[PDB]
């Protein structure tokens, strides 16, 4: 089960603005009323992120192999649930570790093994009418998984799956770095109501989870669900709908920032101490 | 966290922060900042069997020198020439892996030896291992030595109206001095305010 | 070896140091230095060894 898609148009990259995002708590001390000066890896004030879309009517599925350099913001802009998770690693080719972190419809599931990755790694959802269901039809991501060392799978649930028309209704924010063998993520969820183009505020991500799985990553890459219904006649490889999100790819570097706490404790303003001389 | 494997007996030295050598260098790494313990005891008794023990393997070839508490599992041919070996593993093309040979009567250098290196860390965040010491009740209003999850100090304890993130349990001022605390077992915010005055 | 009573000196000159080749044929038991880093060894350039 691993199939080489079609049915794309070509086009050019496109790149947007970060107004002040990507900022995060970097420790785990309580602090409240005051202004904290901090070194670390962040994502630079009015830096140019990468933009990629999918949608269809023009068709672009976009999930190509991007670098890792020193760390990762990573935004998602969608209403219908269709990044699913990434894959990390060096040659993604079953001669070296991965890290695999996907959102089955059920569980939530973590693994760092030895996978054989396909070129177009995916997920589908199948939509019936006759019975009243979008259902999960495909998991086609690897073919092989030897030698594992790490596994975590979530208490199972069931998400929606259902296919949205409205306007984009989520604003979902990580932070990926990797350290001492140590793959640490934070997270922040947002309500939105917007169109296109990730807008602008300001909203501190907390910290999610530190896995320990002492690979060497350079390179990953984002899993998209794909929708099938009587509309999408093609075979299995022509035959499929995109659907409507947006993700945005930027890169950490190392910087001083000035961090605000008010008074019940959260971090509401930044300064970018090398932006500009003001700053 | 605890790491743990069987090396040689010469070996056990280079299990330290800047320590040069293959195990060091191409199978196992300490970070420069390290906070834990390193233990080791000799295990002759298990580990060698009188034809010898090819069980216990280590990486011999490599690229680069590894990450601190990086892991490499792979086995491809090393090329140490200038020709490509496609797998074969030639003249000039090694396999990386190679193994101890552990017999009951080799020399003590020669021995194997097993390590457990314990990783952890003090005093910032929630903690959940503690030692053997026993608690006692909260005294509030007063002026007492206290040990919280293993800080100490001397102050007073009044009820807070600070409300700490699930990931916190710490809380410090300006000057970067313990003033809040999350009760471990009652769950409940309490501030800390020095004793001596005027 | 010599005896340590009379024990050797040996000049060093004209070659890489290049000690990797001693993983696979030597284990030492004791090995110290003072002055420098051993993880600094390989970027370092030596004067009258
Ligand atoms: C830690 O143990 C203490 C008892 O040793 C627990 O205290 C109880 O808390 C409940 C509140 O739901 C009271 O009704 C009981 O009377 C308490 N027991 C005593 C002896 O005071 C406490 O709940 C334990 N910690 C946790 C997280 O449950
Ligand atoms: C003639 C001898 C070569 C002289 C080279 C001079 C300086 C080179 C510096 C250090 C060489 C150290 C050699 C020991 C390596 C042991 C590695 C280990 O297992 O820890
Ligand atoms: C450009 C490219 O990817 N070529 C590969 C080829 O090297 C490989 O042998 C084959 C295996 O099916 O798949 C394809
Ligand atoms: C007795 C013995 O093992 N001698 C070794 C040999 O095995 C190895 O092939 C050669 C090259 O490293 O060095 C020597
Ligand atoms: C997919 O395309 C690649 C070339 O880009 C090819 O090597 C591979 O064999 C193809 N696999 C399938 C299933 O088509
Ligand atoms: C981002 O970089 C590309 C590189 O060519 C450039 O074309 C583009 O104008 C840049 N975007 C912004 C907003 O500066
Ligand atoms: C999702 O994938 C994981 C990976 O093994 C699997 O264990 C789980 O069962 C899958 N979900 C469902 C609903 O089966
Ligand atoms: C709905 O019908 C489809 C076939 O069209 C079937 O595959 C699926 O299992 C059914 N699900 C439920 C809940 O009936
Ligand atoms: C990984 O798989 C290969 C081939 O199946 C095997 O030789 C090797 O021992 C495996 N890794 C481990 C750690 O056992
Ligand atoms: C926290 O402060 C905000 C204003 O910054 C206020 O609206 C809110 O009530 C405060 N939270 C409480 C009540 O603790
Ligand atoms: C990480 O993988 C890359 C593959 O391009 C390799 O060159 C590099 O040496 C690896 N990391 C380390 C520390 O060796």
């Amino acid at each position: 089960q691993c199939v080489n898609l079609t049915t794309r148009t070509q086009l050019p990259p496109a790149y947007t603005n970060s107004f002040t995002r990507g900022v995060y708590y970097p420790d785990k001390v309580f602090r409240s009323s005051v202004l904290h000066s901090t070194q670390d890896l962040f994502l630079p004030f009015f830096s140019n992120v990468t933009w990629f879309h999918a949608i269809h009517v023009t068709k672009r599925f976009d999930n190509p192999v991007l670098p890792f350099n020193d760390g990762v913001y990573f935004a998602s802009t969608e209403k219908s649930n269709i990044i699913r998770g990434w894959i990390f690693g060096t040659t993604l080719d079953s001669k070296t570790q991965s890290l695999l972190i996907v959102n089955n419809a059920t569980n939530v599931v973590i693994k760092v093994c030895e996978f054989q990755f396909c070129n177009d790694p995916f997920l589908g959802v199948y939509y019936h009418k006759n019975n009243k269901s979008w259902m999960e039809s495909e998991f086609r991501v690897y073919s092989s998984a030897n030698n594992c060392t790490f596994e975590y799978v979530s208490q199972p649930f069931l998400m929606d799956l259902e296919g949205k028309q409205g306007n984009f209704k989520n604003l979902r924010e990580f932070v990926f770095k990797n350290i001492d063998g140590y793959f640490k993520i934070y997270s922040k969820h947002t309500p939105i109501n917007l169109v296109r183009d990730l807008p602008q505020g300001f909203s501190a991500l907390e910290p999610l989870v530190d896995l320990p799985i002492g690979i060497n990553i350079t390179r990953f890459q984002t899993l998209l669900a794909l929708h099938r219904s009587y509309l999408t006649p093609g075979d299995s490889s022509s035959g499929w709908t995109a659907g409507a999100a947006a993700y945005y790819v930027g890169y950490l570097q190392p910087r001083t920032f000035l961090l605000k706490y008010n008074e019940n404790g959260t971090i509401t303003d930044a300064v970018d101490c090398a932006l500009d001389p003001l700053s | 966290y605890a790491d743990s494997f069987v090396i040689r007996g010469d070996e056990v030295r280079q299990i330290a922060p800047g320590q040069t050598g293959k195990i060091a260098d191409y199978n196992y790494k300490l970070p420069d900042d390290f906070t834990g313990c390193v233990i080791a005891w000799n295990s002759n008794n298990l580990d060698s069997k009188v034809g010898g023990n090819y069980n216990y393997l280590y990486r011999l070839f490599r690229k680069s020198n590894l990450k601190p508490f990086e892991r490499d599992i792979s086995t491809e041919i090393y090329q140490a020439g200038s020709t490509p070996c496609n797998g074969v593993e030639g003249f000039n093309c090694y396999f990386p892996l190679q193994s101890y040979g552990f017999q009951p009567t080799n020399g003590v250098g020669y021995q194997p030896y097993r390590v457990v290196v314990l990783s952890f860390e003090l005093l910032h965040a929630p903690a959940t291992v503690c030692g053997p010491k026993k608690s006692t009740n909260l005294v509030k209003n007063k002026c007492v030595n206290f040990n919280f999850n293993g800080l100490t100090g001397t102050g007073v304890l009044t009820e807070s109206n600070k409300k700490f993130l699930p990931f916190q349990q710490f809380g410090r001022d300006i000057a970067d001095t313990t003033d809040a605390v999350r009760d471990p077992q009652t769950l409940e915010i309490l501030d800390i305010t020095p004793c001596s005055f005027g | 070896f010599a005896s340590v009573y009379a024990w050797n000196r040996k000049r060093i000159s004209n070659c890489v140091a290049d000690y990797s080749v001693l993983y696979n044929s030597a284990s030492f038991s004791t090995f110290k230095c003072y002055g420098v880093s051993p993880t600094k060894l390989n970027d370092l350039c030596f004067t009258n060894v």
